[PDB]
């Protein structure tokens, strides 16, 4: 939409591209019944405009009816007479591919009844439609512009890119599920697959081990008018400043079933949202969705944790283990659902770790945020030679 | 109008007393003294040159050039440089 | 990227030593400037040229300004007994030049 | 009349010749091949052929320029049937296009005078609004009589539709499916901030454009046009805008990564005649840095890092930096800041900033949002503006920490994410780093620690492949060389003219050298030998045991280092467009890195 | 002042120029003075003034000055401030032909002329739209043969033009017009001195007829081409290869 101009304008468009805000649903009027309560009659007006059909059909400036041509009386079936949804969007490029440094190309786009409850903020789109273009601006009446740029669609489709709470949601097939009922009755495979995982990169195999069972999860059991108990997992590493953590990081983004990003340091939006909705529709006050949150059923890359101020940790308790935020604001007292998974990564203070000194003082933070975490691993880089030698040659193995 | 220009017919003078006091600096001083200043003292001896509104660089204006410089870096020191006082006086 | 009290008219004004990139940009007070209005002018005497990276707009210019200045030092008097960067708070990078 | 000058006009088409050779003639029957319906022009070459037309296209254009367009038509429509005839029904206006140079007269010194008239300028942009539409061919149907009608229109993009063709006024629907239109936008302009007055602030103007006149710039890039001072709608006024027949943009302002990439073929003997000369990485090293001098070790590095290396994907997603990182570190002179202010000049599109971010300078994304609308959109990034290039630090001192973070990631993985609120960004950096160190208080460092200047002791010795202490120790005649060296450059011209006659010789200047840097930067598939593999394990278990001793003495070593000179050599014998490596320059790798190691030691 | 001279000297379509010029800029003057005179459009606002001025001076005249309802109320609110053939016996004036005549764009010469034929010979009539058709065609013919001599798609789309500016689709009748006004102006001496002006002679010129009727072969009848033809001709194909 960077590039879709007056040339080709009634020519079938398919654009790529976000979503950035939308329209409150409204059911509509296609049909009018009103009633003759004096014979047990009825009789049914409907209506037509601009944007149910392309075709420039003679227009019919149609009003609300209260009398009948005898001049009886008249009254309505609100519930025999039928109405139809309605929604319109705005949408701009893709982030990804931007001339960065310049302003969006957003348009605004057009829907019908099937396909409208797919869509919200942050999400990747492509759709199938029509750049038409309606109006007479200017031509007939008098005095400078002329129409109104739009779309209307008869397809959509979402799909995923690296960060955003959504799947691509891969398929299988006969033959797959037959390998891997095959992959399952392999008495080593957790071991192999463990190895398996980033075979870029040697070693750390308890450690990925680990973000194997964390991806694979609990079970996060509920209660019987109870409170809800926990399935997933999040991991914790420490070490010396230049292994694979941060790599794995990245390695472990593209690997889910879903996965969205961090940075470390960022205030009010990490999980939250403001709470300030830019409406003119209306004057009201909701919510967009907020970041943390934006994982349901994932898992969360998090690094940097020791440059994190206890302003977030405190926020944090009740996400790790309780899974869930509840908050207070001057407009909106309402619950909402983070039920996540993590990754950490850190940095000690003296650039190393060593075993005559405790493991303990050097890590500087609370016992809590340690018990907080399921699992804690840590890692060295004191040296030798034929700690690496082979890894060296493994290395310029796979070069 | 005027861009006057320099003749490089002693210039390799520059050289020598550049050396000369970036050596006499460790001497008895802490902080350096560094090509920055250099290319600063030829900045203003084309700006006097602007000034006389003369054709090109004159020789006997280097010396007002590179006196402003010394003196510049004499005040911004400790008292220790009092002895830079005495030992950087000759190439006034 | 500044608006203006007639109809709206975004423009594009940029700090005194902008006018002057032939001429001169005086200053007083240096020393009460926080983090951007700091680096601006570092840039400024560094590469003789600004960089925008706001507002749907990129660019730069030419800042080759002449540089005037002033500040307070640290107690009134000077601190004779001391150099200058330990006396005055000021950083180096930009005292280079 | 008009039709002597319609004909006055178009003997300029085909009977125009200038270096004997037909120009416009020419022209057109490629743009016909290009199906662009438009043309370039010089009104420069019409004054002397033909004074018939200038003196009164000046005071009553719009008078004339719609006859230019149908003269064009006209010639378009022989020219078609005669080509059809020689190899292998809708052929609509040509939109004209046209230049000028003869002068610039600037908004300030308009008036209400020469209105309607033509006008020469120059300014800066903002606006990229919205490709507005207007109609050209639209068909209409009588909603009684189903009195089928059309209309067109043509330059304005007078009258309205008809009031009557019994059906009452307003009888009339438009169809669009059988319609055409066009696109226009909304553009605008503001003077040079450095001519104005000390006080006020600007005053900018609209203008409008059409076809293949559109899209052709966006803002920053500053332009000349030329147009017509027309007017639309106090006590009784209109408003005065302009319209454009006329714009001529810089080639390419500031750097655009949607740059050149099919070269010419011309250059290719002379870049393979630079392939295949064995003084290639010396002469490289001779010119990188003319008007400098020794560091040689140094300047030897820079073409290790600007041609990049091994982009290498493997079927995870784990990728390599293709690229390569670098520290400089050390003391005022010395010439840590001069290359670095070079090096943007030698750079086809890379970018330099100071530190904390320069003024108005995101040093990564700092993402806002829209004044219309008030929606999301990815503003800018040091690290992004960038993308697939170097970027230049000074002052890597004072960061801020979270300034620090995300470009301490990108240095090993080059992509930054950001996840506020509502937007989820995975933005790629994919850059090359250049920093500069700010030693505290000087030199004493080699007395003290490898750190000792600021509290990152980590990220030093571990995400940087080129540390090195850059200095000597005040010879007491290296200062006259150096001196000497560079006295020369401010008048007299011989360090300058040694360069043209060795440019003459054996070296090549600015421009020739970019272009092959862009050229084999897009170019080459490296790769390197099995047989160089043991050459540097051995090396790498050597001063790992060497340097044990002598660190478990109470005085780094990563994995990095070791997987840095894989990349370093590559790149060196990449300069000779090597698919492989021998030892030839793996020599090189240790004799430049070694100068690392033993500022390991101190 | 433009204004002025330009409405002023809109009367044609030696003190006379200067005096009205002089007594439209007093008029107006005086009218625009007090505080007496308000709600006139300047959009009119120079006409019975130059009626008045020219009531004024020396001389005046009541026709062709005032060529309506606030004309009236200005001038006194001032004033006291201070087929077509078949039609049997249709009727004419001045300037009803004198729009027939400058349609065609035709001096005013020609237009009085015939006008002068109508007020002696208008007065055994029968229709006069027949003997002025046949008038302005004559006309017509007379003084546009030089872009008929080159353009033969004229002379339809004249014949078409005023066969339905009288509204008929049959044209016969129309050519009878033209010949028997040409039976009749056959011979006056103004006639003659259109003749010579703009040479026509059946339309065709007299140092070539007089060849072609005495008694000759070296008439030139024109099949041939001339040679200025030829060398404008040349350049079609000259640039043929395109
Ligand atoms: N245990 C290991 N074995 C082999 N190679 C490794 C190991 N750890 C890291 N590497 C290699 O060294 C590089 C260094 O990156 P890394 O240390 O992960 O960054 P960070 O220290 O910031 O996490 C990696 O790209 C990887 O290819
Ligand atoms: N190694 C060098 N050889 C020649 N000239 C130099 C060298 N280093 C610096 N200069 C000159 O001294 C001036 C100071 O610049 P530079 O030393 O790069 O900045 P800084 O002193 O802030 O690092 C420059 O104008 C430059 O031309
Ligand atoms: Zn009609």
């Amino acid at each position: 939409p960077r590039t879709l101009t007056a040339q080709h304008l009634n020519k079938l468009v398919s654009v790529e591209g976000i979503v950035t805000k939308t329209s409150l649903v409204r059911p509509k009027l296609i049909r009018s019944v009103h009633y003759a309560a004096k014979t047990g009659r009825f009789h049914y007006r409907d209506y037509t405009d601009a944007t149910t059909t392309l075709t420039t059909r003679i227009p019919t400036p149609a009003i609300y009816p209260t009398e009948d041509t005898e001049g009886n009386k008249l009254t309505t079936e609100y519930g025999y007479s039928t109405f139809i949804d309605h929604q319109r969007i705005t949408v701009q490029e893709m982030p990804e591919m931007a001339p960065a440094g310049q302003l969006p190309r957003s348009i605004d786009v057009i829907l019908d009844d099937d396909l409208v409850d797919k869509t919200k903020p942050g999400d990747r789109v492509n759709v199938v439609g029509v750049f038409k273009s309606l109006g007479a601006g200017g031509m007939n009446q008098s005095n400078l512009i002329g129409f109104k740029t739009l779309i209307l669609g008869n397809t959509v489709y979402p799909l995923h890119a690296r960060s955003t709470g959504v799947a691509a949601r891969q398929m299988l097939t006969d033959f797959d599920i037959r390998n891997i009922n095959k992959l399952s009755k392999k008495k080593d495979i957790f071991d192999i697959l463990s190895q398996s995982l980033a075979p870029s990169i040697y070693g750390h195999d308890h450690i990925k081990k680990a973000i194997l069972l964390m991806l694979m999860g609990g079970v996060e059991k509920n209660l019987e008018n109870g409170s809800h108990l926990r399935g997933d997992i999040n991991i914790l590493m420490v070490g010396d400043p230049s292994t694979a953590k941060s790599q794995l990081l990245r390695f472990v983004l593209n690997t889910a079933s879903l996965a969205i990003a961090t940075t470390g340091r960022g205030s009010s939006g990490v999980g939250l949202t403001a709470a300030v909705t830019t409406d003119r529709e209306t004057g009201e006050r909701r919510l967009e969705a907020g970041a943390m949150v934006l994982a349901d059923r994932g898992v969360v890359c998090i690094d940097e944790f020791d440059k994190m101020t206890d302003v977030d940790r405190v926020a944090i308790h009740e996400v790790m283990e309780q899974q869930t935020v509840t908050i207070a604001k001057a407009g909106i007292h309402t619950t909402l659902n983070a039920r996540c998974s993590v990754i950490a990564a850190a940095n000690p203070v003296f650039g190393q770790y060593d075993v005559n000194r405790d493991p303990h003082q050097n890590i500087a933070l609370p016992d809590s945020l340690l018990s907080r975490f399921d699992l804690l691993f840590v890692v060295t880089d004191d040296i030798n030679e034929i700690r690496d030698r082979s890894i060296s040659e493994h290395v310029l193995r796979t070069h | 109008k005027i861009y006057p220009k320099l003749h490089q017919m002693d210039m390799d003078k520059v050289s020598r007393v550049y050396a000369d006091l970036r050596r006499e600096s460790i001497s008895t001083g802490s902080f350096p003294i560094t090509v920055r200043h250099l290319e600063s003292i030829l900045r203003i001896a084309e700006s006097f040159a602007k000034m006389r509104l003369s054709e090109f660089v004159s020789s006997y204006d280097l010396d007002r050039a590179i006196k402003v410089v010394v003196d510049s870096f004499v005040d911004a020191q400790k008292v220790s440089v009092r002895r830079q006082l005495r030992r950087s006086f000759a190439i006034y | 990227v500044r608006k203006d009290p007639i109809t709206k008219e975004w423009t594009l004004e940029g700090g005194a030593l902008v006018l002057a990139d032939k001429g001169v940009c005086l200053i007083d007070e240096f020393d009460k400037m926080n983090d951007q209005d700091r680096t601006s002018i570092h840039e400024a005497m560094e590469q003789q040229s600004i960089s925008i990276s706001k507002a749907g707009i990129v660019t730069t210019l030419q800042a080759r300004c002449s540089i005037i200045a002033a500040a307070n030092p640290n107690g009134g008097r000077y601190n004779s007994t001391l150099p200058l960067a330990q006396n005055v708070s000021l950083t180096e990078p930009i005292l280079s030049r | 009349d008009n039709t002597e000058i319609i004909k006055s006009f178009k003997n300029f088409i085909l009977e125009f010749r200038l270096d004997s050779q037909f120009i416009y003639r020419d022209q057109l029957r490629n743009n016909i091949l290009v199906k662009n319906y438009s043309l370039t022009v010089n009104m420069e070459h019409l004054i002397g052929y033909n004074e018939d037309i200038y003196k009164k296209l000046s005071d009553e254009p719009s008078d004339i320029i719609p006859l230019f367009e149908t003269a064009i038509t006209q010639v378009a429509k022989r020219i078609s049937i005669l080509s059809r005839a020689q190899s292998a029904n809708s052929l609509p206006t040509f939109q004209l296009i046209l230049n000028s140079n003869a002068n610039q007269i600037p908004l300030r010194d308009l008036d209400s005078e020469h209105v309607s008239k033509i006008v020469r300028l120059s300014g800066i942009i903002i606006s990229t609004s919205v490709l507005s539409s207007r109609a050209t061919y639209l068909s209409i149907m009588c909603r009684n009589c189903r009195h089928t009608t059309s209309i067109t229109i043509n330059n304005f993009n007078t009258v309205s539709l008809p009031r009557s063709c019994n059906c009452g006024p307003d009888p009339y629907i438009i169809i669009h499916e059988s319609s055409k239109f066009i696109d226009q936008q909304f553009l605008k302009l503001q003077e040079i901030p450095e001519l104005v007055p000390v006080g006020e602030m600007p005053r900018n103007l609209t203008m409008t454009c059409d076809r293949y006149l559109t899209n052709k710039v966006i803002p920053g890039t500053r332009v000349t046009i030329v147009g017509i001072y027309s007017i639309y709608n106090g006590v009784a006024i209109r408003t005065p805008y302009i319209k454009i027949l006329g714009i001529q943009s810089d080639v390419e302002t500031s750097s655009i990564w949607n740059s050149v990439t099919m070269f010419t073929e011309e250059e290719e003997e002379e870049f393979l005649q630079l392939s295949r000369n064995p003084k290639l990485y010396e002469i490289l090293t001779n010119s990188i840095a003319p008007s400098i001098f020794g560091n040689e070790d140094i300047k030897k590095a820079i073409v290790c890092l600007l041609m990049g290396g091994s982009k290498k994907i493997l079927p995870d997603g784990m990728r390599l930096r293709g690229d390569i990182n670098v520290l400089l570190l050390g003391d005022p002179g010395t010439a840590k800041s001069q290359l670095l202010k070079f090096v943007e000049k030698v750079s086809p599109i890379a970018v330099y900033t100071s530190g904390k971010g320069s003024s108005a300078a995101g040093l990564t994304a700092s993402v806002q949002r829209d004044p219309m609308t008030r929606e999301f959109y990815l503003e800018g990034g040091a690290m992004v503006l960038a993308d697939g290039g170097v970027v230049c630090i000074d002052e890597f001192d004072k960061m801020r920490d979270e300034d620090r973070v995300a470009i301490h990631e990108a240095m090993e993985q080059q992509t930054i994410s950001i996840a506020k609120a509502g937007i989820t960004t995975v933005l790629n950096s994919r850059t090359s780093v250049l920093a500069a160190a700010n030693p505290i208080y000087g030199r004493y460092d080699d007395l003290k620690s490898p750190g000792d200047n600021i509290d990152f002791q980590t990220t030093i010795l571990s995400r940087f492949d080129m540390i090195f202490i850059v200095k000597d120790d005040h010879n007491e005649e290296r200062d006259i060389s150096i001196a000497n060296h560079v006295i020369n450059i401010h008048t007299g011209n011989a360090n300058a003219m040694q360069n043209q006659q060795e440019e003459n010789g054996s070296e090549i200047s600015i421009e020739k050298m970019k272009r092959y840097i862009t050229y084999c930067r897009l170019k080459c598939a490296p790769r390197l030998s099995p047989q160089a593999a043991e050459k540097l394990s051995s090396n790498f278990v050597t001063i790992r045991k060497q340097l044990l001793i002598n660190e478990l003495e109470s005085t780094p070593i990563t994995i990095r280092q070791l997987e840095a000179i894989i990349r370093i050599t590559e790149s060196l014998a990449k300069l000779e467009l090597s698919p492989i490596a021998q030892e030839r320059h793996v020599d090189e790798a240790i004799r430049l890195f070694q100068a690392s190691t033993m500022d390991a030691a101190s | 002042q433009h204004c002025v001279a330009e409405v002023l000297r809109l009367d044609p379509q030696s003190g006379y120029l200067k005096k009205l010029t002089n007594a439209t800029s007093i008029l107006y003057n005086t009218s625009l003075n007090k505080v007496m005179l308000k709600q006139d459009e300047e959009v009119a606002r120079c006409h019975i003034c130059a009626y008045i001025a020219s009531q004024k001076m020396n001389e005046k005249h009541m026709p062709d000055l005032c060529y309506p309802k606030k004309a009236k109320h200005l001038m006194n609110l001032f004033r006291q401030s201070l087929s077509l053939l078949v039609k049997k016996y249709c009727k004419m004036t001045t300037e009803e032909i004198i729009r027939l005549c400058n349609d065609f764009e035709l001096p005013r010469e020609v237009a009085y002329k015939i006008v002068d034929e109508y007020n002696i010979n208008a007065s055994r009539l029968v229709c006069p739209w027949q003997l002025v058709c046949g008038l302005v065609l004559n006309c017509t013919f007379i003084v546009f043969n030089e872009r008929r001599r080159k353009d033969p798609r004229i002379d339809h789309f004249i014949v078409s033009k005023m066969c339905s500016l009288m509204l008929t689709s049959k044209v016969d009748d129309v050519i009878e017009c033209v010949k028997l006004v040409k039976e009749l102006i056959i011979g006056e001496k103004w006639f003659r001195d259109l003749q010579i002006r703009y040479d026509d002679f059946d339309g065709i010129r007299y140092d070539e007829i007089i060849f072609r009727k005495l008694g000759s072969m070296l008439q030139t009848t024109n099949i041939l081409v001339t040679d200025d033809q030829y060398n404008i001709w040349k350049k079609r194909i000259e640039m043929d290869l395109a």
